[PDB]
């Protein structure tokens, strides 16, 4: 697994070069990124359960067929592991936030889960749908302003929503 | 003779051996000396801390006393409570 | 216990190695959190049972149920109520132990391990005690940098209840 | 495939709602901005091929390596392969760019890419910096700051457009990653 | 077909659940190849696993397998045949299983691949027959065959000393290797280049371990290096 | 393990205690020394390989015994896994240094080491002698002001060295 | 592990001996009475969680020092973990009541269990205290006629009290 | 392991020293008498399964008392390991032939079995006199005449007389 | 694995025959070059390091790609990798000259050697002239007669080489 500072020195590395100055520059400009950084990872981390929760209930609101009995939702153990899988993705999308390139979602958590879920018998798309509502059940959490100062951090909630759809787009 | 120098702490010296041989302000591990006490949660005479209370043994083992290279380990075999009650009555029917 | 320090020491003690600054710069982001994290741990000791007898008072208030059903699960009689103090207080108290030490290691030790078969067995509910931090969380009446440090403690307490 | 009205309308029918004025706000300013959008397109495609011979020799003169009997780009058959490996990214974002959406280089570009590459023995930390050359250069085009060549537009601002297409570079780099 | 004897369990720390939700420092660090790793953190699987089977003492640039490390990085063996490997190895067998009887070995081997302590003494009895009949290979197969092994580490997983510290205990148990090292009080006589079994702390004329007293002047060394600006 | 922030949290909730502004104060004047304690530990680390070759180079001019035919440093196995045991303490007591006490010094090294040398054999005197030549390169490496800004650090000299200390008396 | 009829069987091949007939009359006495054993232990097992959360309630009103700060059940996992060793004393005892004879109770609930609190601090006379509450809430629950034929069953009650006495005195 | 080899330069590497001219001469002298002590052990091998089946018989007509009911060798597994125990113990005894040292008779066979054999309740004495029976009928095949040309063995057939006799002491 | 004796049975067996006695002779022939037969193999094994460092050293000076940043040796785990490999060929060519069939060099080293240098990326055309090197290497260094009894031995080098062709077309 990578952060965004190794995969610059892992190209770097493969053509023998010193990392230039603009290179260097564009590092430091992600270093005082780095507080509203650690915002919208606090920002997550605190309501996490509570991200989970509601976007379940809202999906068993609007897909009865998944909690009917039959449904792959339906028993104890099988919705025991949907809260399960749903903490699982939303715990490696926050690592790949304080990370910065989502090296740490790919491996251990998305790769061979179209897979898995494909031999199961879980449906893939339902389960992107899950996705997308915690999706927006935390950046709308991350473009609130209580509790810090007031400036502009609009180009780290573009790339919060970007893993997201990199792990709902990688099950279906 | 006495300690002196800066250098004395690895050549000559190693340690003193009460609170009051340490270095001003520090415990005679070396480390900051702490008020010792703090504010009693919850007064109360049934629930709460009290004189009756048992000792948790995790008090012996922050602070070390429970290794014998330690300064504060105690050894339980030569004190006075490991002596035979003379007042009971098989006691001193066996010896005498 | 999750110190920043002790998380250090562990990772390098994983791979048999020395400390380097991958470890030491982990033990200096503590201290330069420790300003802030430490005035939140005096002024939340200060007004210590100004908040705990006003989050149990806020529990009896939305769980009315609390004070006149009977059985001993309940704050319905004297010692339910001394009982029920006791437990808001130990709420607040590991928080501030985790605001003295940075990081979550005193409240996963001595509170959260084991607090699933507690509050299942003596018939608990996990809601009382949400609202009670909730409590605390809106009447701390600290604000900055240093409100934004206990509230994270809070806010631990209760994930870890829902 | 989904354009940035389709990308509305497939939102909407997933909660079978319909698209009412709250949500026509980012598409009215998408309208407003068109000439802006087709002005952006326009300087990436009239100098496309100076673009990507740019960018592969700038590639080249900071790996030399590459060029080396066992390079990736030793024969003439695998720089020629290169030269539109690299020309097929910079079309597939204009499209991107034109659409307002990226679900054309995502489903007809970057799926299967970095399988495709490692059974091939392309090196991917080179192919980034090849797309990466490129995202200087469509930067330096949307807004018209590049150094040998200046082009004829109306006054005004295009940072969110320089900074849209800086985007669509990124998920390219971070798809053989 | 002589099975193995019965023997009796005991009390131990792993038999019994932790509840630790959230663990801590003295969680002991899972090293798995199902997450995955690169280059660089398949080494850190390679290296934990020779400071278990190995000591810290033993992982010298002539005791580690090239080939066996090789085969892991390729998804050949998995880390239950890597830790077969180590121990069916030729330098497993000349500096612990020559040095040691049948009885001190098996209980390297359970505290080093089981990551537990022996139950009892008859435990130690019960499966020194199995090494003495059926040799290394057939003691390793039917000791990594259990379902202790099957359960706790699976074959992907590299063994640690199960629950070696109480939650909220500082000073836990002992470590395996400083409680089990190479060789004993028996093969320690002179059968290991030994001598005189012990030594008396080294005299001096110049003391080098002074303790300081209440008046001596280092105890006030601070401010000594440095004093305030000059206002 | 336990740092020194954590003790006295363990000696006051076995007390059921909060901390009284007196102790509080007292924490925060060990924070004021934190950039000092980390200047000790890296200049150890730093240097980690000449003091442990250098007091091994010493210890064996003056017992020239241990590394005679029978000794018990005789072989370069034997030679190896010496230097390796005085590498281990010295980092038992760096991470002792930064944690501000000595609890994961005592039981993950020196908990049953006065044991295990009396089953193999080995000096146990005579290793407290290489814990005390490291004791004092270690020092004279810590009273050294290379690369370090002007200011007074010798509580923390007194107390690296009682780490030190405390290692050596539990061998012998 | 042995019930009771094989512990006859191990005494009666160490003699090389065939079975007696009063030994095989005595055998048929234990079929007998074989629903009404049967009975007691479904009597216990499903009481067997208000079995301990009640001995236990017990436990911390008689003995309050338990529960102060300091006391040995006063965390959550202390406290966790007292409820958890009364499970486990009531589940071999429900297991050695089937079976006729304490040999599985014996075996792997009790051996090395008095060294293993002595080594925690638990004091083990409390634990006896527990022990003793669990006895008289099973053998009071077992004497309960609702849902039985009426008849006498005291025999069978004076060997499952043995059982909680074995393991109230091999734990202090 | 060590052999009669190995034996003298492990010990002559604990002085330091060269091997002198009388040790060469003294180890040329075993590969002289080397084809006679491969007869030995081909002489013990091949016959292996009667040693034992013969010495045990005969153990069990003397000592009745080891297979009445109660004794030690009666049932199927206590008898079939009693004589699996034999075939060990003849195995490591001529492994100690063609090293030529009784060095792998005593660490991998004789090394801490007094004490299992205590533990075990096994009567170590008559362990000892199954040992002697085996000892007589393998120094009769030894002093075979058949299939070889005649010499002098005899030194080496007190040497296999000697291997089971330290066998039979180190039991007990 | 087979040598050049079991390989012969092992075609018997099939057929359930015994061994001819034209089979008999043509095995007892190749005892009698069984002294020209260790020599070859302990000319192999005592230059076994210069063997491979001088036509490693060799390979990269005419393609100096492979080292070169980038290049599929450069790294210093790469490149360890690559001299690993040039004495697992080397290893398993004395190997297979001991036995006398490439059965064990064509098993366990062999099969398969091809798909893994494809699926890694390695280029195996380059292994094939780092195999061709070792061949010139080995087969002139078992050609002189420096030690050995001047005989004929020409029989066998072309044995020799003829398992360097062996491995040098079937990693490409
Ligand atoms: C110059 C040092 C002195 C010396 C050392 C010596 N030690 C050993 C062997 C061991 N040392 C340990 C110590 C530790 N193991 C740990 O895991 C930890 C904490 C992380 C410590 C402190 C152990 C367990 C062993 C034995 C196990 C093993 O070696 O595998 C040896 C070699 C013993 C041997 O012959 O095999 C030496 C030589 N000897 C001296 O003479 C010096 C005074
Ligand atoms: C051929 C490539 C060589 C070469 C080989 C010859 N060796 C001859 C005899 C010989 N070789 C050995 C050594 C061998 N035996 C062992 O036991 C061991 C290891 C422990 C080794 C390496 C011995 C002992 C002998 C003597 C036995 C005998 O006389 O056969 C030999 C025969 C002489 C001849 O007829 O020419 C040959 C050819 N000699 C060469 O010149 C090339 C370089
Ligand atoms: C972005 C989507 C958020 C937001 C982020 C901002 N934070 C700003 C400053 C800031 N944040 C912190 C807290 C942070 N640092 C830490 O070390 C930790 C954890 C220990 C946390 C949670 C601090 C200490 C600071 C001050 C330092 C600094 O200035 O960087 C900030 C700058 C103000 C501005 O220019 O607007 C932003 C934008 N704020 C938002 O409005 C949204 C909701
Ligand atoms: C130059 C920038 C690179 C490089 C390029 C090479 N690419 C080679 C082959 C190749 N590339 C693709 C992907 C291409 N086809 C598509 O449809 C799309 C997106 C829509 C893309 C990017 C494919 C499918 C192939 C297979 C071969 C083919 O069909 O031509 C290639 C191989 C040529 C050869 O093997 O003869 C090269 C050299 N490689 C480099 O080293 C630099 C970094
Ligand atoms: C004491 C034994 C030394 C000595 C120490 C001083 N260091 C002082 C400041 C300082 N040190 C560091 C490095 C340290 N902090 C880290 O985060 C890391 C790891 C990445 C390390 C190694 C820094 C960054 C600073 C700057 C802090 C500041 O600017 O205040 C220092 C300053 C005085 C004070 O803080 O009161 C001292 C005395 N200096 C000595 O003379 C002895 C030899
Ligand atoms: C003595 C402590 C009790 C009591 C026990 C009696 N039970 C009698 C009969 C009986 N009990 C059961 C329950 C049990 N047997 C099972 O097979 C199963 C589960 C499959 C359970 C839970 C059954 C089914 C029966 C029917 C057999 C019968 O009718 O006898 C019983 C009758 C006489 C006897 O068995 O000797 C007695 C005395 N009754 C009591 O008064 C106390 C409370
Ligand atoms: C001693 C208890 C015997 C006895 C033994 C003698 N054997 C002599 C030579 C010899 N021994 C063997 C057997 C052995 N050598 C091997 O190489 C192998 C298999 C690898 C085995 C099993 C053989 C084959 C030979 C023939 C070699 C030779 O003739 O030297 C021997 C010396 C011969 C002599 O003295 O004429 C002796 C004394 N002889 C006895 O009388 C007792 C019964
Ligand atoms: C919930 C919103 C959706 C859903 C989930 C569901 N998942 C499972 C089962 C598994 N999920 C995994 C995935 C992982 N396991 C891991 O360890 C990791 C980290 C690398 C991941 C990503 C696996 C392996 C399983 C199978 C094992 C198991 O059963 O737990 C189930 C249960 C399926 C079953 O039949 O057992 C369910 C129900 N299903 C839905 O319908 C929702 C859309
Ligand atoms: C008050 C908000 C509500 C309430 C409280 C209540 N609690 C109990 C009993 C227990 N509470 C605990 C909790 C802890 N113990 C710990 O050690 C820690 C961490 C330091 C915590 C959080 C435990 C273990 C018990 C049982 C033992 C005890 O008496 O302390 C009761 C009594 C229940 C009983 O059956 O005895 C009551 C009444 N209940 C309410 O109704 C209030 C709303
Ligand atoms: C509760 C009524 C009393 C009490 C209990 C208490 N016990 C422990 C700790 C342990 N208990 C065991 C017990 C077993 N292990 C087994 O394997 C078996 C079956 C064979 C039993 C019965 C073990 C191993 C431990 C230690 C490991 C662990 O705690 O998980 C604690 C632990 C907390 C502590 O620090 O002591 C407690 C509180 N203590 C009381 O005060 C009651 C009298
Ligand atoms: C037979 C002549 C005598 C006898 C044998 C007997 N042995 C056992 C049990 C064991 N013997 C061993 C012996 C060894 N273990 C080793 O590792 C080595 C080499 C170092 C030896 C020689 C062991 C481990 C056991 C225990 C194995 C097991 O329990 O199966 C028994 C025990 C049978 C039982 O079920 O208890 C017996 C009877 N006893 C006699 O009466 C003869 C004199
Ligand atoms: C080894 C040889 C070698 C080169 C060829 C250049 C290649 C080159 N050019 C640019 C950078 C650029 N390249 C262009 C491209 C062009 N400008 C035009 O007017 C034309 C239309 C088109 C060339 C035909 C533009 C517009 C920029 C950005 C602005 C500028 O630098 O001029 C960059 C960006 C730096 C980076 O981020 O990596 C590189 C590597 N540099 C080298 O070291």
């Amino acid at each position: 697994m990578l952060d965004a500072f190794a995969k610059v020195v892992a190209q770097a590395d493969a053509r023998g070069e010193f990392l230039s100055n603009t290179q260097i520059d564009a590092l430091s400009k992600m270093v005082k990124e780095g507080n509203q950084r650690l915002d919208i990872v606090n920002k997550v981390t605190s309501n996490a359960s509570a991200i989970v929760t509601n976007s379940a209930r809202a999906l068993f609101a609007e897909q009865p067929q998944l909690i009917q009995p039959g449904g792959n939702a339906y028993t104890s153990r099988r919705m025991a592991a949907c809260l399960r899988d749903m903490e699982i993705v939303l715990r490696y999308v926050s690592y790949a936030m304080i990370a910065g390139d989502s090296s740490v979602l790919d491996d251990r958590c998305l790769n061979g889960l179209r897979e898995t879920y494909q031999a199961l018998g879980t449906p893939g798309s339902s389960v992107a749908v899950a996705i997308q509502k915690m999706k927006d059940a935390s950046v709308a959490l991350a473009n609130d302003t209580t509790g810090t100062p007031i400036g502009d951090c609009s180009s780290l909630v573009a790339e919060l929503a970007g893993y997201f759809d990199r792990a709902a787009v990688s099950v279906v | 003779d006495k300690a002196r120098s800066r250098s004395d702490w690895g050549n000559r010296n190693v340690l003193p051996a009460s609170e009051g041989d340490a270095v001003l302000g520090r415990t005679a591990k070396g480390a900051v000396a702490v008020p010792e006490f703090g504010i009693p949660q919850l007064d109360d005479p049934v629930l709460g801390f009290g004189p009756d209370s048992m000792v948790d043994p995790r008090i012996a083992e922050a602070d070390g006393a429970v290794w014998r290279w330690d300064a504060g380990f105690v050894d339980e075999s030569m004190t006075l409570a490991s002596c035979a009650d003379i007042s009971d009555e098989a006691v001193a029917d066996e010896a005498f | 216990m999750k110190t920043p320090i002790t998380e250090a020491i562990a990772t390098a003690d994983n791979q048999g190695r020395f400390l380097s600054n991958t470890e030491l710069q982990a033990v200096n982001g503590r201290y330069q959190r420790a300003t802030a994290s430490l005035t939140a741990a005096k002024a939340l000791t200060g007004s210590a049972q100004r908040l705990i007898t006003g989050a149990a008072q806020a529990v009896y208030n939305k769980f009315p149920y609390t004070t006149q059903m009977p059985g001993p699960a309940y704050a319905s009689s004297a010692i339910g109520k001394a009982k029920c103090a006791r437990d808001i207080g130990y709420y607040l108290r590991m928080v501030t132990y985790c605001l003295v030490v940075g990081g979550t290691g005193p409240m996963d030790e001595y509170l959260v391990a084991g607090l699933e078969e507690i509050n299942r067995s003596f018939d608990l509910s996990p809601s009382w005690y949400i609202e009670a931090l909730q409590y605390i969380k809106n009447s701390h009446g600290l604000s900055g940098q240093v409100a934004n440090e206990a509230n994270a403690y809070i806010d631990y307490a209760i994930n870890t209840l829902s | 495939m989904l354009d940035a009205f389709s990308r509305v309308v497939v939102n909407s029918d997933a909660k079978a709602a319909y698209v009412g004025g709250s949500d026509l706000q980012a598409l009215k300013s998408f309208i407003a901005d068109g000439n802006k959008r087709l002005d952006a397109v326009n300087s990436i495609v009239s100098n496309a091929s100076c673009m990507v011979s740019d960018a592969v020799s700038g590639m080249i003169c900071e790996n030399p390596g590459l060029i080396s009997p066992g390079g990736n780009c030793y024969t003439n058959r695998r720089m020629a392969a290169c030269l539109r490996d690299g020309e097929i990214i910079l079309r597939y974002v204009s499209y991107a760019l034109l659409a307002g959406d990226a679900s054309v280089l995502e489903d007809r570009c970057l799926n299967g890419l970095k399988e495709t590459y490692i059974a091939l023995g392309v090196p991917t930390n080179s192919s980034i910096r090849a797309v990466s050359i490129m995202k200087a250069q469509a930067v330096a085009f949307i807004t018209n700051t590049a150094t040998e060549r200046k082009m004829s537009f109306a006054a005004g601002d295009c940072t969110s457009l320089a900074s849209e297409v800086a985007s669509y570079f990124d998920r390219v780099g971070a798809a053989i990653s | 077909s002589i099975p193995i004897l019965k023997y009796s369990l005991s009390t131990q720390n792993q038999r019994v659940e932790s509840f630790e939700v959230n663990p801590g420092d003295e969680q002991y660090r899972i090293y798995s190849t199902d997450s995955l790793p690169s280059s660089s953190e398949v080494d850190q699987i390679i290296w934990a696993a020779y400071r278990q089977i190995f000591s810290e003492h033993q992982i010298l640039k002539s005791t580690k397998q090239p080939f066996l490390e090789s085969q892991l990085r390729f998804n050949q063996i998995s880390i239950k045949d890597f830790i077969k490997g180590l121990v069916l190895s030729a330098p497993f067998r000349d500096l612990n299983y020559n040095v040691n009887n049948n009885y001190r070995f098996v209980e390297i081997c359970v505290q080093r691949v089981l990551g537990r302590d022996i139950y009892n003494e008859r435990e130690k009895i019960a499966w020194s027959i199995i090494i003495a009949t059926q040799g290394l290979e057939g003691f390793i197969d039917t000791l990594l065959n259990t379902q202790e092994y099957l359960s706790n580490f699976g074959d992907s997983i590299v063994p640690f000393q199960r629950r070696r510290i109480i939650p909220q205990r500082s000073k836990g148990e002992m470590p395996f290797n400083l409680k089990t090292p190479r060789y004993g009080i028996e093969f320690r006589s002179k059968l290991a280049a030994t001598q005189f079994s012990w030594a008396s702390p080294i005299r001096r004329f110049r003391p080098q371990e002074q303790q300081p007293k209440a008046g001596d002047p280092a105890l006030f060394l601070n401010m000594v290096q440095e004093m305030g600006p000059g206002l």
